């Protein structure tokens, strides 16, 4: 068991690095060229929630100012 | 601890304006006859020969 | 010379024990069931179904006898150590107004639960003993009934102060 | 010049008793090292303007400054009922000029606060002032008007959220209390927990109604370091201000979590406690640094001397410099604080757990639904 | 920081080249960001937690 668990794992290797080392700069890009996805929207969530808004209408998506 | 030696060595040093107003009582003259050895942890080793 | 309390009123006795000695818990003293209206209640209700002229004599003067000696008792054999504070502190408050009028069935039960020893002392005759200790059983079967309006419900934590004043 | 820097010539001359751990001494001890360190012109030198019982009576109530006011070392014995009622007596003493220390630790700390609002300042510095253990209607921890209270009060006529950090051995009782049940002032206070002075303090005490998860408590072991401290101390303060981002700080640099303390039980040494001040600096934000404890003169004076010089930006020499003090400072005359040994009990284990809970709770303000 | 528009847009469409992978493996972004972001050294600093 432990042999084809380490074989299969380090096979995947050499893309475990790809998608969990440089996930830090994709969300740069996403949130640099301002493209909605899921967690962008969450993260204005929570900047609203910080702000404490009421009816007004929302700024934009890179003008709310908790900067 | 060879090199926390020279930090601690370098940490425990005279200051001038102490030294002008007459007040800095060095810590060498305390030490009784200590060995020379090339190494830190030789001279160590000597003391707790002494100490046996 | 023994009494019947219903189990109700033996736990509530219990936990007020707890609650005043170890937890730091008062009762407010101002209460708005009273005392003397507690009693005015019970001896309406047990009055308008008593039989004979006879009987409602012996009871009137039994309610008479339970309304003075509450008001001269509550203050020297009613209290724990720490409601001596509060009792002073409401001396000073309202020093015309009567303790009878000021405090509660949660310490009218105190008298009643008490009275077997001090009847253990008093020694008079057995005919009033067994009146006044069957007139002391319907009136805990009473209060333990129509709990919902005479006791209180939540208890009050002394302040910083108060603790500090009473210290025992 | 944008550090103002708080000091009445006066402070250092008011006495608590015959051997009293606090001294007001040390403000004068930090005064005459910064002014032969030649900070004296980047830094920006304000007298405050004493306090007022109108001024204090906004976090204090009337009876109890009112005695404060009319109390005195000779009618103490004729006050005695109102001062074991007010906690005045026993380890916060009545002594001379205690109304006159008072309202100038408290105009320290509002002066500070109205030169933030201002902006003229962006930092601020009072050391006289500091004072975290007084509460509503009662002195303890030989403190007996909140300044910090004070000051948050004024920061929140201009901002919209404040931030409080103490650093002090003990918990912020009396700025926890005041600021339990709202949420425009979060505080967070490090502290060791277990059988030590202000008993308050646990993981659990997170606030109630408005005020839920913005007190955040991390309780220590005895004998914490550098390393661990920092461990524990940039975690939860970065995520604290992600998530409850605030436009001004008021840091308690209180010196009794320094090694070689009459009352503490700490090991941190002058790095140790002055990478919180860099650590917060990094951010920014105004900020209100305020002394505290401390109760060795030495440590405490070098200390604070080193973070008034690391918030102006200059970089201190290592030699102290001919100061009317000097015999005070040890055999060696320098600008440092060492640790010592006092084998440490804080275990990765309990440190991980309690920050993992405190970034839980963090969490929850914005997750988990209205 | 960069009020210019030129700039900005560049560093917009450098990330999105990086992002298609229609670019190196981080040289020449951070070649391209380092000069472009290079008259701002707190940013120029600030990039490098990205990495
Ligand atoms: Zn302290």
């Amino acid at each position: 068991m432990v042999e084809q668990d380490e074989q299969l794992c380090i096979e995947t290797f050499s893309k475990f690095d790809f998608y969990a080392t440089r996930d830090c700069e994709l969300p740069l890009r996403i949130l640099c060229d301002v493209a909605n996805d899921n967690l962008e929207n969450d993260d204005y969530v929570l900047a609203l929630r910080d702000l404490l808004r009421i009816s007004k209408w929302d700024p934009n998506q890179p003008v709310p100012a908790p900067f | 601890l060879e090199d926390q030696v020279s930090i601690i060595q370098q940490r425990i040093i005279p200051n001038p304006v102490s030294q002008k107003q007459k007040i800095w009582r060095d810590r060498w003259n305390d030490l009784s006859d200590v060995p020379d050895e090339k190494t830190h942890y030789e001279n160590t080793y000597v003391m707790i020969l002494r100490l046996i | 010379h023994k009494i019947s309390v219903p189990d109700v009123l033996k736990l509530w006795l219990v936990d007020d024990w707890e609650n005043i000695t170890k937890n730091q818990q008062l009762i407010a003293i101002p209460r708005n069931p009273t005392v003397r209206a507690a009693i005015a209640a019970f001896r309406e209700s047990k009055i308008s179904h008593l039989n004979n002229e006879i009987d409602v004599d012996v009871f009137e003067q039994a309610m008479a006898g339970l309304v003075i000696y509450f008001n001269k008792c509550l203050g020297n054999m009613l209290l724990y150590r720490f409601e001596r504070q509060q009792y002073l502190e409401i001396r000073q408050q309202y020093p015309d107004t009567e303790m009878c009028d000021l405090y509660g069935v949660e310490h009218l039960i105190r008298l009643f639960v008490s009275l077997p020893e001090l009847i253990d002392r008093t020694n008079m005759d057995s005919q009033s003993i067994e009146c006044l200790l069957n007139y002391i059983e319907e009136f805990l079967k009473y209060l333990v009934l129509h709990k919902d309006e005479y006791f209180i419900k939540e208890y009050q934590n002394a302040p910083p102060n108060y603790r500090s004043l009473v210290g025992v | 010049k944008k550090v103002s820097y708080f000091y009445d010539e006066d402070v250092g001359n008011y006495h608590y008793g015959p051997q009293h751990p606090m001294k007001p001494h040390r403000v004068r001890m930090v005064h005459n090292l910064v002014v032969n360190y030649n900070l004296y012109e980047k830094l920006n030198v304000i007298t405050p303007v004493r306090a007022t019982r109108n001024d204090m009576t906004r976090c204090h109530t009337d009876e109890y400054i009112e005695f404060l006011w009319r109390v005195t070392p000779d009618t103490m014995e004729k006050f005695q009922p109102h001062q074991l009622k007010f906690n005045v007596g026993d380890d916060c003493p009545v002594f001379d000029g205690l109304y006159e220390f008072c309202s100038i630790s408290a105009g320290g700390s509002i002066g500070a606060a109205q030169e933030l609002n201002s902006g003229n300042a962006e930092i601020a510095i009072n050391w006289a002032g500091g004072l975290h253990h007084a509460k509503k209607r009662e002195a303890s921890g030989f403190c007996y008007v909140n300044d910090i209270a004070l000051a948050a009060l004024e920061l929140l006529k201009y901002h919209q959220r404040v931030l409080y950090i103490d650093i002090d051995v003990h918990h912020g009782d009396g700025v926890e209390e005041f600021f339990y049940t709202t949420d425009r002032v979060m505080t967070c206070s490090f502290h060791k927990f277990g059988e030590y002075f202000p008993g308050t303090g646990h993981i659990k005490d997170t606030g109630i109604g408005t005020g839920k998860n913005y007190a955040v408590n991390v309780p220590l072991r005895d004998g914490i370091d550098d390393e661990s401290y920092e461990s524990v101390f940039k975690p939860v303060i970065s995520h604290i201000m992600q998530w409850f981002r605030p436009e001004a700080v008021i840091l308690q640099c209180g010196t009794d979590s320094l090694a070689g303390d009459r009352l503490g039980c700490f090991n941190l040494s002058m790095k140790g406690h002055s990478m919180c001040v860099d650590f917060v600096k990094s951010f920014n934000l105004p900020m209100i640094c305020v002394g505290g404890g401390g109760y060795t003169v030495r440590n405490v004076a070098r200390v604070w001397t080193y973070e008034t010089g690391l918030l102006a930006g200059e970089e201190l020499d290592e030699n102290l410099p001919y100061n009317d003090y000097l015999q005070y400072y040890g055999p060696d005359y320098k600008l440092n604080v060492l640790s010592n040994n006092m084998e440490n009990h804080n275990t990765r284990q309990y440190l991980d757990s309690i920050t993992s809970e405190i970034i839980e709770n963090l969490r929850n303000l914005s997750f988990a639904p209205s | 920081a960069l009020l210019s528009n030129p700039e900005q847009f560049f560093k917009l469409q450098d990330s999105l080249r990086k992002f298609k992978n229609s670019e190196c493996s981080l040289s020449e972004l951070q070649t391209i960001v380092t000069s472009l972001l290079a008259e701002h050294p707190s940013l120029a600093h600030e990039f490098h937690n990205f990495l």
